[PDB]
DNA sequence: CCAGTCTGTAGCACTGTGTAAGACAGGCCAGATC
DNA sequence: GATCTGGCCTGTCTTACACAGTGCTACAGACTGG
DNA sequence: CCAGTCTGTAGCACTGTGTAAGACAGGCCAGATC
DNA sequence: GATCTGGCCTGTCTTACACAGTGCTACAGACTGG
């Protein structure tokens, strides 16, 4: 059998294969045995010119806002046409992206497959089926340091179709018809921007953003109409912004950063009154309020001293321009309460709340004979940082049960092991994947759970949560039932989706660029956005 | 005609090629630094001291009844001269934000007490621009004039970003003049009055500017429309004949071809010209001075003191004026590695 | 239709292609369509085994000299146990090799096809050709430097079998079976030692190529017996060692190195004694009298002095220990001429013989202006270097009549005209494939044509060459005929085969090593073998 | 007892791991370079000078009726003493080739000579071995003897490669102890005799040595065999009762465990010695001192001058005996960049 | 028999990487000298 | 008897050049249907 | 039904690369003082 | 009215960690023939 062009191309690009080797190779299989195995090479191409963004004509309903109407460019120069006259701000940084719109449509159609698999589950007829949709997106921006080559930072936006419901016609509070099953994995995580610039300096980041934005604000509006399986049909959009760590958080939503005295990104509490308090509070902050407290920094409305001001308005004061939806990221989520329970029990195995006042050596011998003690029983070699593997496997009742053999009193056993009991409880309440299915026996708990916890901590070891709290444990404690309620999950939205995209970045830099960086770029997001489309990975099914 | 290396003790990253230099009572003031006002600085404006070549930075604060301002980063600076009501004031207006946005509100800034230690107080009043306000801008230029007896403003120039219907998202950091209506400003109240003139053939960009005794006189600037740097030095004359601010213009013979000039007042009205860019691809190496009275520019060249290879051989560079013939310079430095205070810096001083 | 297992491993190898990669693209190509058209991982290796050296059992006659007869090992780690002690000279150098014997066996077996071809179109009989074979073998070594990585010198040993020819049963001065056509191209250079040191340092060099040099020596005196054809059959071996640059030439023939006053490999003469008369010399100089001169002068037996001594052995000082045939180099073999007459006319544009005290600057006009000259007509902008290009385009009789445009006389003109005229007459004699064939018609005139050559340079130039005579130009005027006689051919014993072969060796480590210092030189020699295979070549028809 | 770092003025790629130091008439003569001799020193030999920490290195020239010497690497020196028939001497045999090869040939090294200005002139003659000729080896020991009255060498250890018959291209760089047949070789005539004796259980390698009023002590070595490094001191006395040379020996007690010292003689029988390695992992950091007379060693922990840190955290150094308490050791600089002359000389003295 | 049409192969524009041919310099030695 | 300088010579840096790879592109050639 | 024989996948041994979590210092401000 | 130091805050370097690829290897698992 001949074998199709399409997965020819997948096999290509699905194993980074080089372009000259898969000429050579296919003119190798063609001579040898009587058979075009594998298409040739502008064939493969031409048969990919679909692929790519810029192809499936569509139209918008009305027509965007300050967007032009054309449907079928391709890579865009990402500087948006920055008069290059060397005496304004310099022209040089380069960058390469799609339009949001074209790109979108071109995922839209790549998922047409799945999209009408779910319609006939559902068994939702068809000529009823044509206005009702809803198409959640997830996107993420994320800055990848040093790329490997003898041009140094680098900034990626990628965005990923979460979930798509059915809207027609009752009131259809969710009717799913495609949720991703793999909203982490880098398999689909579409890259629609890619920068040459580094993520600390606010000025060229918004400089090329802008437009993104521009398009993002521009389309929440409109409405979509794109022809699937033969009947054209209009789509709404929601963007449940997400993937960003709490730095680039703060940096575009205004608030200082990072250890900062403002810790919360969504109630208003300081460090004191969330140290003395914990577990009651309620979700605050937005994007619209923020934008309102700038004003009412900048315009400075009531005549107050700089402290005072920055108080009043809880530390806002920088235009905050990203609407994002401010969630605690699962990824991590741990390392401040792994090392915090390491805290708790370095000054466990030393009695704290009679000796306050250790040396600089004290801890470090509580520390080591800790360390030796987790050694003889858990197997745990001395680490620097609370990585994940480490905070998984310390985390543990067993762990706890072997910190008591050291703690000279039998209370503070108990103590601490009630305290790990409801950590564990309330741990995977967090970290699944839709604690909706998975355990919702432990959300409809984690109100209690935490409360007890909150209680514990603040009857056994207040010693140190006078005024202090360290930041993750606030979002912690305090939001996460409301968090879980809000959105229907917490590890389903983790940043970490585009951080595994990372390494695909540099990997395809080192292997298929042209390259010389007015092309290397544009080549590069050719390529990745053939990697990450569900087509090319429905042909690679490999039982 | 003299420079100096000097060197960035601390406090480095922090000047951007667009800034600027607030001249007033003895130190002079940082403004526009790069990225928002961080927590170091509630309010981003900066004080500078130069000792023994070296250049240290610390922090203002201000007053309780002012606003604050956000870092603008090329915007027109115009030294509101020492008189009733407030003396002395600095108008600035409007350039842009550290996002790509711009301001359109012009502020009013001031001195209020001191020290007591080498402290120094001052306040930013946000002041309201009616009207006929003039659209947002950067690049232009701003300055006071006063006849008989009435302190007003002048203010032109400057590009901006496409009007909001062609306004796309692969045009959306294109730029083009602004049209031009040369605005005035009374400080009191804000009955901003744009008026048009046809010797204003098209509106310039980055065109220093010079105003004594209700006679203005603009020099070579930057076109984007003709791509040409036109030598036509302009002069045009203001007069408050009120109700009606009547205003003439005259185009001259001489006007020098140079652009993102730093000017630096040394006599009464004696200003010696470094200049940043002569043409489009090589930036000027030389110096210039220009008195002024009510016959005209004088114009001369100075001794151009030899600046080293390294400044020579750069493209690009930028600064900012001392005062008192004293300025400051600065190269973007190129090479490895990255300090990454790439902006190395030199005092350079008239006689 | 499945593949054959050879072609898949040649396609996994011939285009650098990977391990992982090939798996899952077979994977992919065998889920897809209905057939298992690449053959899986294990069953490929296992096809290979036999490929690689250590697989056909072979028979030596008589036994070699202290040379174990196993045949069937592989990769022999190349220190060839050194003694680890730390009190010794350190045991750090890693390097692995083949054997030479199993090595060669591996690459006669191959080309088992070609030799049974060869006797199927001479001709001649099976039952009457089982013992008069004749192999010639052209060795190179040679260091390449600066491996690309994130280990900087190397040094790669390539032996290439040239030309097997039959002996069976007359005088058969030559019946050639298998002439190489391509003795020069990387696709047939094959390695058989890597070692990590550098290429300076005689002592390491020589301690680890010393096994390799015991078994040549010992290899010339036996005979091989070898089954193929079904036949098994008797081997003999010459070793025309050529593939060094002078510098290794004097290295390992003992001579100083390299800007000595001793210029000629062949030949006794100094500076002076070749300058006066150039083209009247006979090939002297010989591996075993080498050897006797080193005698001679370290034992000094006649009590003579440091520099009286020196000139009377000509400047043999260390001793040689790499037999090699001392053969003029045809890759460069112009760059010394080109500048030759690059000087010779910027001495031209001035009056030299009337002005033999040219300034600084001088000389720099008239080169400059000579520049220029050469840019008007044909086209050639100033260098640094006689590189290749400049050396063919410059060295024609078109930039002679161009360079006869500033010269004021008109019998220096013809002089040079004629000089030129002889030299494009004189050089395809040594830079053909084989003069024999391709020019032997300039070949029988060449004696006369360097005599010219030499009588007008002795007679219009004598100003430059008193005393002083660049190196290349006594081998290129001296001996060439005798070589060319000698071997039959100059261009066709090149080292640049191996040079080419450095550009394999860096890429095969930036994708196949393992890599860690102990299996990557391992890893690397089995792909390099196994792309220089002709099997694995025959199986790339690419018609 | 202590250390001066030197440095390597030039001429420092010519200094190997194995090496030998001549000391006799003032300057001493560096021995053993890497590679072949090179134009710049026909001979090989280097005159060696140490200014103010600086290490420099002249070209030696040799006589006429000379024999000319191939640089062997890690010989046995012995210090032919000053007496008749033309003192003073220096016996070397036979080390190895800077090819893989062995030398089998002993060679007399004497001075001729000098000046005139600051010139030596020296002489190599090779001195023929019949026998009972000793095999070709390298890191055994040589030493002076004189019996009642006659001046021989005692000649004894050393490692060779294997024996041509099981010499093969996979172990063509292993090596074994030589078989324990101490060898005298009388300098005139060259009649090697050949001697064993039953204590010589297993011939060792790298073992210094210590002959005095024909007796002669043989410290720790190292031996592959066993992989022990023996603390057996042994002691030898030979006298030659001609026309027998009849030989004895006997084991004692300790015998220092260490292995490529430098022993640097500073009284008239007082050795002090620096050594390199006591295990075959880490390196020996401390010193020793050893006097001998007809009762024996006298042995001694004299003060371990402080080294610093890098040349302790080094894995191997080396070095020689500039004489009279002055000594010079070097280690192997690892860091980036390889100068390449990656060799830190130290200059150590007693007292 | 010849047009159309595909396909392979050559060539273009770009920077990174090794080489080694010359720049050189300085340092010793012979000479030139104290 | 002892000390410095042009000659030269060779070990060290450096920089013009060749070329490696990559994808994109255009022509030439060879098949294939009329 | 049962064994041999294949085959895919997981796991091992190894350095090299990014990361960012802590080490930290030092420098300004408040405090403590001249 | 003018000057120095402990507190602490924060921007800077560094180093333990994860983990990326790569070939080789061994186990389990599943086909397929008796
Ligand atoms: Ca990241
Ligand atoms: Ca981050
Ligand atoms: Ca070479
Ligand atoms: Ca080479
Ligand atoms: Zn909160
Ligand atoms: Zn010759």
């Amino acid at each position: 059998f001949g074998l199709h062009p399409a997965v020819c191309l997948a096999i290509r690009v699905n194993t980074f294969l080089s372009c000259s080797q898969y000429h050579k190779m296919y003119r190798t299989v063609k001579a040898t045995s009587g058979r075009q195995i594998f298409q040739p090479l502008h064939t493969l191409r031409n048969a990919e010119k679909e692929l790519l963004p810029g192809f499936h004509q569509f139209e918008w309903q009305p027509a965007l806002k300050n967007v032009s109407t054309s449907w079928d460019v391709g890579i865009i120069d990402g500087l948006s046409g920055w008069t290059v006259s060397v005496d304004d701000v310099p022209a040089d940084t380069i960058s390469r992206r799609f339009r949001y719109d074209v790109a979108l449509v071109s995922a839209l159609k790549d998922l047409e497959e799945d999209i009408m698999e779910g319609l006939r589950e559902r068994a939702l007829d068809d000529s009823m089926c044509t206005s009702g949709f809803t198409v959640v997106v997830k996107e993420s921006c994320d800055g990848m340091g040093d790329v490997s080559e003898k041009p140094e930072k680098a900034v990626r936006f990628s965005f990923t179709i979460m979930s798509i419901s059915i809207r027609l016609e009752g009131e259809d509070d969710g009717i799913t018809i495609f949720q991703e099953q793999k909203p982490n994995s880098e398999l689909s995580c579409r890259p629609l921007c890619l920068m040459f610039v580094d993520e600390s300096d606010h000025e060229t980041l918004t400089a090329i953003l802008g437009p993104v934005v521009a398009e993002r604000k521009a389309m929440m509006e409109s409405r979509l109409i794109i022809s699937v399986g033969g009947l054209l049909r209009s789509f709404r959009f929601f963007f449940r912004g997400t993937g960003y760590d709490e730095k680039m958080v703060r940096e575009m939503e205004g608030l200082e950063a990072s250890g900062s005295t403002y810790i919360c990104t969504l109630c208003d509490s300081t460090r004191a009154e969330a140290s003395q308090n914990m577990v009651l509070h309620s979700i605050t902050r937005s994007h619209d309020e923020n934008l309102e407290r700038y004003e009412i920094w900048r315009k400075n409305p009531f005549s107050e001293s700089a402290d005072e001001l920055r108080d009043r308005v809880k530390g806002v004061s920088a235009k905050p321009f990203m609407e994002t939806q401010p969630t605690l990221d699962a990824l991590h989520c741990d390392i401040g309460n792994a090392t915090e329970f390491y805290k708790i029990f370095q000054d466990e195995i030393g009695e704290v709340y009679q000796k306050p006042n250790p040396s600089r050596e004290e801890r470090r011998r509580w520390r080591s004979t800790l360390d030796k003690q987790l050694r003889k029983k858990m197997k745990l070699k001395p680490v620097m940082r609370m990585n994940g593997n480490y905070a998984r496997r310390l985390m543990t009742r067993e762990a706890v049960e072997a910190v008591c053999e050291l703690v000279p009193s039998e209370e503070r056993r108990e103590a601490l092991l009630k305290l790990m009991d409801l950590y564990l409880q309330m741990k995977p309440v967090w970290r699944s994947t839709c604690p909706s299915r998975d355990c919702p026996d432990q959300l409809c708990q984690y109100s209690y759970n935490s409360q007890q916890f909150a209680d514990l901590l603040s009857s056994m070891f207040k010693y140190r949560y006078d005024g202090k709290i360290t930041n993750y444990l606030h979002k912690t404690l305090a939001h996460v039932p409301e968090i879980v309620e809000r959105d229907g999950s917490i590890g389903a939205w983790a940043s970490e989706g585009n951080e595994s995209g990372n390494k695909l970045f540099r990997r395809f830099r080192k292997m298929n660029a042209r390259q010389s960086k007015t092309f290397e770029l544009e080549d590069i997001l050719k390529h990745h956005w053939l990697y990450t489309s569900k087509y090319l990975q429905k042909f690679m099914e490999a039982h | 005609m003299s420079l100096q290396p000097l060197t960035a003790v601390n406090c480095g990253s922090l000047v951007q090629p667009g800034f600027s230099l607030l001249d007033l009572e003895g130190d002079v003031y940082l403004f526009g630094q790069k990225g928002w006002p961080k927590r170091s600085c509630p309010t981003g404006i900066f004080g500078v001291r130069i000792k023994k070549g070296e250049l240290k930075l610390r922090a203002i604060s201000f007053s309780n009844n002012s606003s604050y301002l956000p870092p603008l980063r090329c915007p027109a600076i115009a030294h509101f001269e020492a008189q009733d009501g407030k003396p002395e004031c600095y108008l600035i207006h409007g350039g842009r934000t550290p996002n790509n946005e711009l301001s359109s509100s012009l502020y009013m800034l001031s001195v209020d007490s001191r020290g007591c230690n080498r402290k120094v107080t001052l306040r930013c009043e946000e002041k309201e621009l009616v009207g006929d306000v003039p659209s947002a801008r950067y690049g232009h230029t701003l300055s006071v004039i006063n006849s008989r007896g009435k302190t007003a403003c002048v203010l032109f120039g400057g590009r901006s970003y496409m009007p909001p219907t062609e306004r796309t998202t692969q045009n959306w950091n294109s730029v083009v003049d602004c049209p031009p209506q040369v605005y005035l400003i009374d400080l009191e109240f804000g009955c901003c009055t744009a008026h048009t003139l046809p010797e204003l053939t098209d509106g310039q960009s980055f065109h220093v500017a010079l105003a004594r005794q209700d006679c203005v006189y603009f020099l070579g600037g930057h076109i984007l429309s003709s791509d040409c740097r036109p030598s036509r030095l302009i002069r045009l004359h203001v007069e408050l004949l009120l109700g009606s601010p009547v205003l003439t213009c005259t185009i001259l013979h001489e006007g020098l071809t140079i652009t993102s000039a730093i000017a630096s007042p040394i006599g009464y009205h004696e200003y010696i010209i470094f200049g940043g860019y002569q043409s489009e691809t090589q930036k000027r190496m030389e110096c210039t001075y220009v008195g002024l009275d009510d016959v005209g520019v004088h114009m001369e060249s100075r001794e151009p003191p030899q600046w080293t290879s390294e400044i020579s051989h750069s493209r690009t560079w930028f600064g900012g004026s001392l005062g008192k013939g004293t300025a400051l310079v600065a190269i973007p430095s190129e090479g490895n590695p990255t300090p990454p205070e790439a902006y190395h810096f030199y005092q350079v001083s008239f006689q």
